[PDB]
DNA sequence: GCTTTAAAAAGTAAGTT
DNA sequence: AACTTACTTTAAAGC
């Protein structure tokens, strides 16, 4: 079987879409978020930056939000709870509890050894490498749908997976190819 | 549209001074793409600048994506997507499009004031750098710049880091970085002044 | 496709000191 | 040069 005994992954960012189940009046939500930016012309939502869970929140009039910058699910839960309470403080009432869905997870990691990307680019099927533009090999994992950036140092960046087990599977699939040589 | 296509190729080839075989490969690739959709609506300017890039790669006539980007009035964005698209959309393989840093030595050496002796020492440094695994991840221009710089010194035809940085189109800091690594890791005995 | 957000990797770039 | 900052690569409502 494929040797993952040296693989190490670290969560760097978690992106979640959330549904508060309430119509939001963005002009009134601005007072709730200190420093918030809102230009409805260029982008429909408020760009809010929280300090405690240090995360960015994109707030929409449909009561939907996107939370990014989260290092954990707990980061997201707490951001939603703080905003939800602030909203309540301004009159908002919600039809039900917040629906939280992780949409994207970015991991950084190490696969165990170094690589001569020139060789990898010529042996690993379905990968991209353009050192004139970027120093890593771009590898698209079909299932589970995700991308892994592989560097000469053996460090990697996995994006797109929506769970930890998926990212581990994506790395397992890449290591299956790399280990044939 | 094929008429406007070939006309932009003339601008590209004139500005880049591309030889006939490269220009002809660019055109042939384009018509080879025509039979293959040319995407629903991928710009007529994007696909040809892509083709000339792939042409230069297929024929080993070095031409940094920077050089093709400005004279074509655009950026690495759609250029890169159309390139990457038309590339595997065709019969193009990473091996065939593979360009070694040594493939740039002649062009850059011509601009710096030649000497086969220098070009030879630069290629040797570059070949040796690969074998000693010191090149992975580094940009071709930075490595060839340092090699050319080091060779000019070794062969007594010194060229400054500034002169080399400008033809290779990298900063002096990048040349300094690549050059210092190559000298130490390959144990090159560079003479004084 | 685009607009806005965040995050890391390693290489390169640019402004100041 | 060193530092620092920064750019390359990889859901939301509606144009």
């Amino acid at each position: 079987m494929v040797d993952m005994s040296k693989v190490k992954l670290r969560i760097e960012n978690i992106v979640a879409s959330v549904d508060l189940f309430a119509q939001l009046d963005l002009e009134k939500v601005l007072d709730l978020c200190p420093n918030s930016k809102y230009n409805p012309e260029e982008f429909p939502g408020i760009i809010c930056h929280l300090d405690d869970p240090k995360v960015a929140l994109l707030i929409f009039s449909s009561g939907k939000l996107v939370v990014t910058g989260a290092k954990s699910v707990q980061d997201i839960e707490r951001a939603v709870a703080k905003l939800a309470q602030k909203l309540k403080s301004i009159g908002v009432k919600f039809k039900r509890a917040p629906q939280i869905d992780v949409q994207n997870m970015v991991f950084s990691g190490d696969i165990g050894r170094e690589f001569n990307l020139d060789v990898v680019a010529l042996t690993l099927p379905n990968c991209e490498y353009e050192p004139e533009q970027f120093p890593g090999v771009i590898y698209r994992v079909k299932e589970p749908k995700s991308v892994i950036l592989l560097f000469s140092s053996g460090k990697i960046v996995c994006s797109g997976a929506k769970s930890e087990a998926d990212a581990w599977e994506a790395v397992r699939k890449l290591l299956r190819e790399l280990d044939k040589y | 549209n094929l008429a406007f296509a070939l006309s932009e190729l003339d601008r590209i080839t004139a500005q880049l001074k591309l030889p006939r075989h490269v220009e002809e490969e660019a055109a042939r690739l384009y018509r080879e793409a025509v039979r293959k959709g040319l995407i629903r609506g991928r710009s007529i300017e994007s696909v040809m600048a892509a083709c000339v890039y792939a042409a230069c790669r297929l024929l080993k006539v070095p031409r940094t994506l920077d050089e093709i980007a400005d004279i074509a009035r655009v950026d690495k964005k759609e250029i890169g997507r159309s390139y990457r698209f038309i590339a595997r959309n065709l019969n193009l393989t990473p091996k065939k499009l593979f360009v070694k840093p040594t493939d740039y030595v002649n062009k850059f050496a011509d601009e710096l004031g030649l000497s086969e002796k220098v070009r030879r020492r630069a290629i040797e440094i570059l070949d040796e750098a690969y074998k000693r695994g010191l090149t992975s991840g580094k940009s071709p221009a930075g490595l060839v710049a340092a090699a050319l710089y080091i060779a000019s010194l070794l062969e007594g035809e010194k060229r400054t880091q500034r002169e080399v940085a400008e033809v290779a189109r990298v900063t002096e800091v990048t040349v300094r970085n690549r050059y210092k690594e190559l000298v130490e890791k390959l144990k090159i005995k560079v003479p004084i002044a």
